[PDB]
């Protein structure tokens, strides 16, 4: 594989969790997947650790508050667009 | 610099 950008559109639905952790970072704020629970709902959808979250529920990552972010991760349904790297 | 970690 090479250096072209590949992105992956994911929809997850559910007491239950989605089963991934996500780090908020700056350097340029960014949202990265740290880990994905083996056998969890995000894993069956092909979410991978190190994916970068670009959009959540049709909103750009940059434009997301800790507040929209808390609210989005708590809802029963979750739409993500992620950048995914070759393996 | 890590600001927050969410366990979703
Ligand atoms: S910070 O300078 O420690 C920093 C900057 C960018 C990303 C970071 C990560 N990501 C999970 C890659 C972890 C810890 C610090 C950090
Ligand atoms: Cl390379
Ligand atoms: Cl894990
Ligand atoms: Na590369």
């Amino acid at each position: 594989g090479a250096m072209g950008k590949v992105t992956h559109s994911i929809h997850i639905e559910k007491a239950d969790t989605y089963g991934f952790s996500l780090s908020s970072v700056e350097e340029i704020r960014r949202l990265y997947v740290n880990s994905v629970k083996e056998t969890g709902l995000a894993s069956k959808k092909g979410l991978k650790a190190g994916d970068e979250i670009l959009e959540i529920n049709n909103r750009a990552a940059d434009a997301l508050n800790s507040s929209m972010l808390k609210d989005f991760l708590s809802q029963p349904s979750l739409g993500l667009l992620v950048r995914t790297y070759p393996e | 610099t890590k600001q927050e970690e969410f366990y979703a």
